[PDB]
RNA sequence: CAACCAGGCUG
DNA sequence: AAGTAGTTCTGCCGGTCA
DNA sequence: ACTACTT
């Protein structure tokens, strides 16, 4: 319950970029936690 | 944590002090010393990601500061304090992570992507989501019957509630080939 | 399920007496096979262990906590410190014969969660049964005795 | 769901025998012992005993699978000397071995002192 | 949540132990470490179990009707 | 499903409880584990429906398969893992035991074979019995590194007329290998005869296995305290030999290899320093690991884990990586904003120079976690890219 | 005496340390085995529920009211419901218990293992009491309740063994050892230096010789004494989990030569 | 209805453990012809060995004076047990170190054993019979 | 593509999967549930009618 | 000395503050 | 005996 | 040369509507 | 994405 009060969606288009976990994600993002395959990475965790 | 080295008594050193903690457990130990003092106190500030771009910051608040004149054999291997300019310090690094991996014991021991399915599968286990389940008409809801808190711990779980909501038990547990099955 | 991504479903359960044991008494609650360890290196389920064989003797919250000072080499010597081997193993006997068992197993609790997925709420099956309207094929749905 | 019953591990069914014995064809002079609702407990003991009978040319026994309780055991024995004799004896062995277990168990115990 | 009757593992009695167990530490003010040994509970099948308990029922009692 | 083989024909034996269980040996042709899979099962209805199934494709066929022109199961996990130790000149069974593998195997002609070990006390060796499994007419020669028709180091294969004469039993004798102990016995006494050994196999050894047990902990992913501070130094050294080429290309003293940046160049050799360490460091580890060491039996039948498991374990889990380059600068110039700006030095770009029961720091961590994140990504790419490409 | 001999170490109430000697290791196994599973015993198994308000659900109070200990000692004079002749039961197949607890207590009543009530007649026989070891003799906290809540339900304990399920095991743990300076060479030890030294020596090391190097490797050598410790739950007396467990494995090893013998006629 | 098929002493050259916690490859030369080279592993744990030793080696197919093989019993039976480690074995090559010097080889379920020289032209059988003895 | 390529269809059956190390290679081991409710159309034949009106 | 320096531990005693007055979700509530 | 949208597992 | 739509893996299992 | 055919 409290993990998906937390959670984060990032509305696709048609890549590979937003998918990967950025460095400026660092203390803001989770590193570990994201959806497998399909909307991996698009969707993330404070 | 803002590093400011307004230290005409040393080098450079974190705004925060051993007195400012012995007088917020103060009041933790009362259940007037809020976060929010901590903040007005200017000790500690909100670095949003653009922000962060521009400034410096300590990992641990000591290994990273004062100065160096053996090491253990067992411990990791960390990298060092090679800079002045510290303008802040990070409270704890075990923050990075998010409630679903803080679970996660020795996160810092796995292969990456074992931590991302643990971080999925914890929500698919059983527990008791709320102690008022008696009450509730909620379709679907499974509580497990004699939940025990984990042996193995987190200093985030703490937060979570999760040792007065655990999701499992401790089981004693061979690692071995037996029958087969 | 452990909390490292260690899936898996029971296959068979046997009585204490079948179990394999220690001389001490003490019989497992679960058997993991040893495979699922080298290839998936996930050294954590494995500390999680010896660090709670040792909380669970001492009765001393264990700190399992991101980054710490702690290690395996500490933890194995508390571990050492109450007479059971240093780095978990002990010496086993197969239950059914009662001979010790030729090699020692990493023995120890471990938090194992039960999630949601029992087999019972599956397993299907079905012969000829009711047909879609539309189309004539049989319906979707274990629930509706679909095929 | 599918579970058997609990009891069924020991309770022989509706037109069962503990013991059904067949003739060994592959070799001469042995059989093959099925012991029906059984297990190791009583399984290894006849097995180890069995395999004092100097008489005994073979011995050894299994657990089919352990979704079902019972087990095969095979005796094969020297000439003249019929292999259901040899259960017999190896049988009676382990009662008096475990007869005296017993009064001496309970010879210790009465000469003792709680606390 | 009630505590286990008896040791998941051993089978060791174990549902009487709550109550002695809760005062060698409130009252006896002692550690749980021992506190348990004092209770017989040697081995650590049966302590991981009271040394666990989550004792729930408490916050559940405190409802209604 | 995507080969014949994810489609095979059975026979039916009704058990109790709510599984469909299947045997082991046939577990990877569907690509099938025991993690929480499901499978599917069709009943035949006409009489020459099941005909079709029945003699086109049961499992005993499908065996040795064409899509490679080698057999597609074999031995694995448990009996693969205890088939070796069974074997290995060291392990000797005495009579009681014996007697009791005999009988476990289903066709046994019931003749007890003479022990190799006659003189003070009648002893077997797991060759010996396993070969009770091998029919006859099984005839079977390798010669691994070694081997020598005297093989010292118990290399190669050498069976006859269906008996182990020297070598061990494992992975490239009894798996799925193209010369297979398995392809031989499909091909020279037919798919049942087969059929049947996997079996016999398999319950001798899963049952000699039960009571010589097996098992794996941490305890096995420890390096020799030497062995390890050799390793702290095989890093150290490519740090600095790395460090140099840093300085000597900050001077502008480096030939653009043909085709390169300076820059594209520098990494290059960076790289292949990183990378080249670990790989050392951990084949420090992995030779410095006794035979007894269970993490290493494993590697040796091939019944799990290989060598950059045991490195990253014990010795060091190397530099992590996205698409090719180390860890890039998000944050200007640097990788995280806990380091000061135009840093190239292995422990910015991503050099997990820990290993996994050490720990890694904050820094390593996080990297590793870009570097995973990574292979998630296109993992749930290739899968379904090739899914189309399949149809 | 004769064959295999016994020489008890220390001994209890609850525990039996004690020295099986000059045995079978098959046999000491045999028995261990038959003292966790195949003794009789007395066991609530039934619960009909005429109230409850308490928090905890009805299966869930029923689940513990079966491992509540019983009284077992003359179980071998009660008779199993499924072989008696009763329509179901009665009181030469099984023991009534009763409980009914209501919160009137301001502060939290509790429900202890000894409010049962045994409504059966006993027929004279020690059995079906709610054994207790408590320090206050309440032993066993069943449940807990609030203000006005009301628990009452009936039990009927019946014989069965631990097979059937665990709630009629008597033994609970059972220490087995044997041969503590690896002399028959029953296992190999993991090492990372040396065996011996992080390898920790059992108690049992004194009561046998130690190895002392030169000496050859005893190959002949089998292998008899085996250190035990038979706890208990009570139900029955540490002493008897011992005496009817060897008697147990007596009479199965019996029957099956009473078995030889009717499939003898023919 | 037999009779042996090789004898003699040799002295142990040097004994070999290679990670065999239990077993020893073992080579030692003839007391007579300096042709007669051998190689054995050894069950060092049933008989040990240590370098420089009086070894007698036979070999022979029999025991007495195969099928199932039957428990003791020969309490009192005949017994070519003359000895203190008899093996069995079977040999599987008949190798020709050139010139006139000719070796064989043979397997106990899984130990290995070399021999050579060159007077065993109608006694070294190539059949799996023998059992192999050794004394002092 | 969902109809006539492929389709659902009677007589299937579907549950989880454990191995077992006690069948032959090409057995599979089927839940009595299972087995009780998929079924064979068989003729009655003098070969079964005996066995077959058992059943019935 | 209520002015001298800060180990490890007691950047916990400051989370534990955060929490206090922020908590969990506090996000979804601001 | 249905659609449509959405979400969750197959690790 | 920019832009648009098909196909993008397999199967199983809570809320509004004409 | 990636590829054909359109704008
Ligand atoms: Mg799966
Ligand atoms: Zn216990
Ligand atoms: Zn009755």
């Amino acid at each position: 319950t409290l993990s998906h009060l937390r959670r984060t969606n990032t509305p696709i288009g048609r890549l590979a970029k937003p998918r990967q976990l950025h460095n400026t994600h660092w203390g803001l993002v989770c590193p570990a936690e994201t959806p497998e395959g399909q909307a991996c990475g698009l969707v993330k965790n404070l | 944590f803002i590093v400011e080295d307004d230290e005409s008594l040393g080098h450079k050193e974190l705004k925060v002090r051993k007195g400012h903690i012995a007088k917020l457990m103060a009041t933790e130990y009362q259940d007037e010393y809020t976060w929010s003092s901590l903040l007005n106190e200017g000790l500690v500030e909100y670095i949003d990601a653009e922000e962060e771009e521009s400034i410096l910051i300590a990992m641990q608040p000591e290994d990273l500061e004062p100065a160096e004149a053996d090491v253990d054999p067992a411990k990791r291997i960390r990298v060092s304090h090679h800079a002045t300019t510290f303008t802040h310090c990070e409270i704890h690094p075990s923050m990075i992570l998010g409630v679903a991996a803080s679970i996660i014991p020795f996160p810092d021991h796995n292969q990456s992507p074992r931590n991302t399915y643990q971080s999925a599968m914890g929500k698919q286990a059983m527990g008791v989501f709320l102690t008022n389940y008696n009450v509730r008409m909620d379709t679907m809801a499974n509580i497990l019957y004699y939940p025990q808190k984990p042996l193995g711990t987190t200093r985030a779980m703490e937060y979570l509630k999760f040792r007065e909501l655990p999701a499992g038990q401790n089981a004693i547990v061979a690692i071995a080939c037996y029958s087969g099955y | 399920a452990s909390r490292h991504g260690q899936k898996g479903t029971i296959g068979i359960t046997y009585r204490r007496e079948d179990m394999p044991f220690t001389a001490e008494g003490i019989v497992p609650d679960l058997i993991i096979n040893p495979h699922a360890i080298p290839s998936r290196m996930t050294v954590a389920h494995l500390i999680e262990c010896l660090l709670s064989k040792v909380a669970a003797l001492s009765g001393n919250e264990g700190d399992a906590s991101p980054f710490t000072d702690i290690t395996v080499e500490g933890i194995s010597k508390l571990l050492r410190e109450h007479g059971y081997q240093s780095r978990g193993f002990e010496v086993m006997y197969n239950g059914h014969t009662g001979k010790k068992l030729m090699a020692q197993i990493f023995f120890g609790p471990t938090y194992y969660q039960r999630l949601r997925h029992m087999v019972d709420d599956k397993i299907h099956a079905r012969a000829r049964g009711p047909m879609q309207v539309l189309t004539r094929q049989p319906v979707e749905g274990r629930s509706r005795d679909g095929g | 769901m599918n579970a058997p019953d609990r009891f069924e591990l020991f309770l022989l069914g509706e037109g069962e025998s503990k013991l059904k014995i067949d003739p060994d064809t592959k070799a001469p002079n042995a059989v093959v012992i099925t012991f029906e609702k059984e297990d190791h407990t009583l399984g290894n003991l006849i097995r180890a005993e069995l395999l004092n009978d100097r008489k005994v040319l073979f011995a050894a026994y299994k657990v089919e699978h352990p979704f079902f309780a019972r087990f095969k055991l095979r005796i094969q024995t020297t000439e003249g000397y019929d292999p259901k004799d040899a259960l017999k004896n190896a049988c009676n062995s382990i009662i008096n071995k475990l007869g005296a277990l017993k009064t001496n168990f309970e010879t210790e115990w009465n000469l003792q002192t709680l606390a | 949540m009630i505590v286990p009757v008896r040791c998941f593992s051993c089978g060791k009695v174990v549902g009487d132990k709550w109550e002695s167990y809760l005062n060698l530490l409130q009252e006896d003010e002692l550690d749980e470490g021992t506190a348990l040994s004092r209770l017989g509970l040697k081995r650590y099948c049966c302590r991981r179990m009271i040394l666990t308990h989550v004792d729930l029922i408490e916050k559940f009692l405190r409802y209604n009707p | 499903s995507l080969h014949k083989m994810s489609m095979m024909a059975h026979r039916v034996k009704v058990i109790p409880y709510s599984t469909f269980r299947l045997n082991l040996s046939v577990t990877s042709p569907y690509n099938a584990d025991f993690d929480g899979d499901e499978m599917n099962l069709h009943v035949p209805q006409s009489e020459e429906t099941r005909a079709e199934l029945s003699q086109l494709c049961a499992v005993p066929l499908q065996i040795v398969s064409p899509q490679s022109n080698k057999p597609c199961m074999g031995i694995v996990q448990d009996t693969l893992c205890g088939i070796r130790k069974l074997t290995l000149r060291d392990t000797f069974i005495e009579l009681d035991q014996v007697l009791n593998m005999l009988y476990w195997v289903p066709d046994w002609d019931g003749v007890i074979p003479t022990p190799a070990i006659i003189k003070p006390k009648p002893l077997w060796s797991g060759k010996q019995i396993l070969s009770v499994a091998i029919p006859n007419g099984i005839h079977l020669q390798r010669f691994d590194e070694g081997t020598t028709l005297l093989s010292p180091k118990d290399n190669g294969m050498l069976i006859i007329d269906g008996q182990i004469i020297f070598g061990v039993v494992e992975k490239k004798t009894v798996g799925s290998s193209n010369g297979g102990l398995i392809h031989v016995v499909t091909r020279e006494k037919g798919p049942q005869v087969c059929a049947k050994l996997f079996g016999n196999i398999q319950k001798v050894v899963n049952f000699w296995l039960l009571h010589n047990g097996f098992s794996t902990g941490i305890g096995d992913t420890i390096a020799d305290g030497p062995t390890m501070r050799e390793i702290t130094e095989t890093i150290a050294e490519a740090k600095k030999k790395v460090l140099d080429v840093t300085k000597e290309a900050q001077a502008n003293l480096l030939t653009a290899k043909h085709g390169m940046t300076l820059r594209e160049s520098f990494e290059d050799n960076v790289v292949r320093f990183l990378n080249e360490a670990r790989d050392k460091a951990g084949r420090l580890a992995e030779v410095n690991l006794k035979d007894l060491n269970n993490v290493k039996q494993m590697v040796m039948a091939g019944s799990k884990g290989s060598f950059i498991n045991i490195a990253q374990m014990s010795a060091c889990v190397g530099q992590q990586s996205v698409e090719g380059k180390r860890i890039a600068f998000g944050f200007v110039d640097r990788t995280l904003p806990h380091f000061s700006k135009d840093d190239y030095s292995p422990e910015s770009k991503g050099f997990v120079e820990n290993s996994y029961l050490r720990g890694l720091t904050p820094q390593e961590f996080f990297f590793h976690a870009m570097g995973g994140r990574e292979g998630l990504i296109d993992t749930a790419v290739k899968t379904a890219e090739t899914g189309y490409i399949q149809r | 005496e004769e064959g295999p001999q016994v020489k008890i170490r220390e001994a209890s109430k609850d525990n039996v340390d004690f020295i099986l000697s000059n045995v079978d290791l098959a046999m000491a196994n045999s028995l261990r085995r038959v003292m966790i599973a195949e003794i009789p015993t007395l066991a609530i198994d039934s619960v009909e529920v005429e109230t409850n308000t308490t928090v905890l659900a009805d299966e869930f109070i029923a689940h513990r009211l079966g491992l509540i200990p019983l009284q077992s000692m003359d179980i071998e004079q009660l008779e199993y419901s499924r072989d008696c002749f009763c329509e179901d039961h009665c009181d030469k197949c099984s023991v009534v218990l009763t409980l009914q607890a209501f919160g009137e207590s301001e502060s939290t009543t509790n429900v202890y293992s000894k409010d049962l009530v045994i409504v059966s007649n006993l027929m004279g026989r020690n059995i079906g009491h709610p054994i207790i070891q408590d320090k206050e003799g309440n032993g066993v906290l069943i449940c807990k309740l609030r203000k006005g809540q009301e628990l009452k339900l009936t039990c009927v304990a019946k014989k069965g063994i631990a097979k059937e399920h665990a709630k009629w095991g008597p033994a609970a743990a059972i220490e087995f050892e044997y041969d503590p300076w690896n002399k028959l060479k029953h296992t190999d030890y993991w090492y990372e230096q040396d065996s011996a030294k992080e390898w920790p020596q059992s108690k049992n090391c004194e009561y046998e010789d130690p190895p002392n190097e030169g000496d050859p490797f005893d190959y002949k050598a089998q292998a008899d004494t085996f250190y035990m410790n038979v706890e208990s739950v009570g139900s029955i007396p540490v002493d008897q989990v011992v005496v009817r467990g060897i008697d147990t494995l007596q009479k199965k090893v019996a029957s099956i030569l009473l078995a030889l013998t009717q499939m003898d006629q023919d | 209805m037999s009779n042996t098929l090789f004898d003699d002493i040799f002295q142990v050259s040097e004994v070999d453990p290679g990670r065999y916690n239990k077993v020893c490859r073992i080579e030692a030369a003839s007391t007579t012809q300096d042709q007669c080279k051998l190689t054995l592993d050894i069950n060092v744990e049933l008989f040990p060995v240590a370098a420089q030793d009086s070894l007698t080696v036979t070999i022979a197919s029999s025991l007495n004076l195969t099928r199932s093989w039957r428990p003791p019993q020969a309490g009192d039976r005949s017994l070519a047990d003359d000895y203190d480690y008899v093996m069995y074995g079977t040999a599987y090559k008949f190798e020709e170190v050139s010139k006139d010097l000719i070796a064989v080889y043979y397997s106990f379920g899984g130990l290995l054993m070399r021999l050579e020289g060159n007077y065993r032209n109608l006694n070294n059988l190539k059949q799996e019979n023998a059992y192999l003895l050794i004394r002092r | 593509r969902g109809n006539l390529m492929g389709k659902r269809v009677d007589f299937s059956a579907r549950t989880v999967i454990s191995g077992d190390p006690n069948l032959e290679l090409d057995q599979v081991g089927v839940p009595k549930s299972i087995a009780k409710t998929l079924t064979y159309p068989e003729v009655v034949t003098p070969y079964n009618i005996d066995r077959l009106t058992q059943l019935v | 000395d209520e002015s001298a320096p800060i180990t490890a531990e007691d950047s916990w005693a400051v989370i534990s503050a955060f929490f206090r007055e922020k908590g969990l979700v506090s996000q979804q509530l601001d």
